[PDB]
């Protein structure tokens, strides 16, 4: 009915999305290997009532045109793949990935799933699985029940210590995935991603060369959320929602006002 | 609104397993728990894929960590502890001993019948040796039984070694062997489903039940005079509240803001 | 293709009232304006069955 | 008058019906015993106005009919049957249920109540009666004069101890029933059930075998209500009982614009 009534409907909708993408970020305050993500707006389309530049009497153009915007949106939620902090546990079959790098886990597809939470564990069979799901982990890492004691090297070897045997049995080697692009990334959930178009393809390599980060055992990375920065986005988000439904109300309150006169 | 209820709910139930480590500060055998969360990505086929906020935070797994924990010394030679990996086998009723659960805590007595059983009055589980033979002969557990009069000589001490074998000495200067405590592994821990009384049975998660010997291949080893005490440590307990409480407030935060945005344009 | 199964978790209604009640505001809005217009033809109506 | 008013008008009875019910839970925050309330909603018929998937045309027929609600209602008010905590008390006479299991009594009628709450006492022939208005727990366990101290087995085993005389004398067996669907039970008051047609055959049994519950003396089970989760959703009920006074107000208004213009 009233071009100020979308644009503002616009607006509505960008602050919401972008307050859904903060909501979201303090709930994941605690996820082990949890990445941060924030909204990206930019402005739509603009109506082309004048020309900016047409030709208004020659040797004469117009210096500004006649242009009305169409609102904004939210165009994307980037993920901030920055590292974040360590966790120093007991635990055996936690591990870290200290640098750049994914782990990779074999999905019920059949496809290869990335992820950043190390928290581990073991099946009835003993192969190295996910603390969530189950998921086992690519290359099977299987643990003899004949072990006493796990250690994962820096380099991904896993070994194992067996009782009257010294020189430790190796019983696997993880592999890490680094991807040029892990913004592009399509999060599945469970703390899993999978590659895109934009992600790059994976790359796979020993953990600690090429470029690939280290395996910190009995260590988890924590989220890298801000709750400083969340709250405060919060606020501003909610300033300018509630800006864009007094547009709303004064246009709701124009056309009654219209309606009762004209 | 969901998303912030998400995190309410996922600090909640930190606050609740953390409250649980806490209680349980002086229970013998003890494994402490720690929340694990997960992500919420859920998308169709006429969902935009470019925005994706998430859906909110998941419970992933209660934990069920199983580093050992210390030691009190009480210099009773009928309380018991596994320096190591392993279980005891205890079952509820003498007469089945395969329906049996797996404990941590080892503090026994003799019953009425000179059995040795759990506060709980459960019977635990060793192997038959022969007076005169060494190694097991057969490995099916029975319960442990430690006779008054073994002949004839009445009992006097009992006394544990590094191989969990249980000998009594009689008034007559006899020293019989009456059997070894079994020990019980699985190659999952963190798989067992909790029982009541700080006690786990087996399941599919954590494999078979593997019984063997103390001190014998990937075994610990059982001494006496020894209880195992919670394996939690206090101050991270301890700030672990502190770290929940300040996510269910920023959580209850989000919530309040949501409530607000829906309250403002039903003002319009 | 098919979707996947998630224990303990419930999929809440996708209705947002953000933006069903400026949508109200809308349709009250035309509804009213439409009314207008019958109104107006009522009282040309009225006028000329008077006059002519 | 108008449909949009009588869609929203079930609307708000289903939100009131989900506060009442919510509201309930508070209530019985202290109850021992108690089993929360889940409201179940559930949209009504859809007017068909136009078929979809109907004859367009032939090879083209309508991909989405014009199809209008008739708006929703609390269609089930579902007992969360889960665990409560339990407490630790002084007193010899309440019990508790570790696991599946409800307590039996008789009711004034002659038919059996099931209980899950165990605060029992006795009354002046010494029988095992509830604590509230006095109904004897089946089968009979009367307490004899001579009694010092009272235990409760796990096995349901009552008996009590007698000066100069060792071993505790037997008195009497406690058994619980349980059921396939507890949710189906009705709700009589005073912590009573009753079996209904949905809630299945009772089963009783002996207190910790064929998968009943176990006797735990001197320890009562608390409510299951978590007022968090009551608060938060009481919240959000209340803005969706706002959501369709906007729509029963602005319908009001276009009706008292109509008999103004038209």
């Amino acid at each position: 009915m009233h071009p100020a009534l979308w644009v503002s409907k616009t607006g509505l909708d960008a602050q919401q999305t972008n307050i859904a993408t903060i909501s979201n970020n303090l709930a994941n305050a605690s996820t082990v290997g949890y990445k941060k993500s924030r909204a990206v707006f930019e402005d739509l389309f603009y109506q082309n009532i004048n020309q900016p530049g047409g030709q208004s009497s020659q040797n004469t153009e117009l210096p500004s045109g006649l242009m009305l915007g169409a609102g904004s949106k939210v165009v994307a939620t980037q993920k901030v793949h920055t590292h974040g902090n360590a966790q120093t546990t007991t635990n055996a079959l936690d591990m870290m990935v200290e640098g750049d790098g994914f782990f990779q886990v074999t999905l019920p597809d059949g496809n290869i799933g990335y992820t950043r939470n190390g928290q581990f564990t073991l099946n009835g069979e003993g192969t190295l699985v996910t603390s969530g799901s189950g998921y086992p982990v690519e290359p099977e890492i299987v643990i003899p029940e004949d072990a006493i004691s796990i250690t994962v090297g820096t380099d991904g070897e896993v070994s194992v210590r067996v009782r009257g045997q010294q020189d430790n049995q190796v019983v696997g080697q993880l592999t890490i995935t680094d991807f040029v692009n892990p913004g592009g990334l399509e999060p599945i959930g469970q703390n899993l991603y999978l590659p895109t178009g934009a992600s790059g393809d994976p790359q796979e390599g020993v953990p600690g060369l090429d470029g690939l980060g280290e395996i910190r055992q009995s260590m988890l990375e924590a989220s890298n959320v801000n709750v400083t920065e969340e709250l405060v986005n919060m606020i501003e988000a909610q300033r300018v929602y509630e800006m864009n439904s007094k547009v709303i109300s004064s246009v709701d309150k124009m056309m009654s006002f219209v309606n009762q006169q004209l | 609104s969901y998303v912030s209820l998400s995190g309410l709910s996922a600090a909640q139930l930190d606050l609740n397993t953390t409250s649980n480590n806490i209680a349980n500060a002086n229970t013998y055998g003890f494994k402490e728990s720690r929340a694990e969360f997960a992500d919420v990505y859920s998308n169709s086929l006429f969902t935009n894929a470019k925005t994706t906020p998430g859906g909110g935070a998941q419970a992933s797994q209660v934990a069920q960590q199983f580093h050992e924990g210390s030691s009190i010394y009480t210099n009773n030679p009928m309380d018991l502890r596994v320096s190591g990996t392993g279980f005891f086998a205890v079952a509820k009723e003498r007469l089945t001993p395969q329906q049996n659960e797996l404990t941590r805590n080892g503090a026994f007595h003799l019953n009425k019948e000179n059995y040795m059983v759990t506060a709980n009055d459960e019977f635990l589980l060793g192997y038959q040796v022969d007076p005169s033979s060494g190694e097991v002969s057969s490995y099916e557990p029975q319960p442990i039984n430690i006779p008054a009069e073994f002949g004839t000589g009445f009992l006097t001490k009992v006394d544990f070694d590094e191989n969990g074998s249980v000998m009594g000495t009689y008034s007559n200067g006899e020293n019989v062997t009456l059997g070894r405590v079994a020990l019980v592994r699985v190659p999952n821990e963190q798989g067992l489903d909790k029982k009541g009384g700080t006690q786990w049975d087996s399941t599919q998660f954590s494999g078979d039940k593997i019984w063997g010997e103390s001190n014998k291949g990937s075994f610990g080893t059982i001494n006496n005079g020894m209880l195992e005490q919670s394996n939690i440590d206090m101050t991270q307990e301890l700030v672990d509240l502190i770290s929940a409480q300040r996510n269910f407030q920023a959580n209850s935060r989000s919530l309040e803001v949501h409530n607000q945005l829906q309250q403002n344009i039903l003002q319009i």
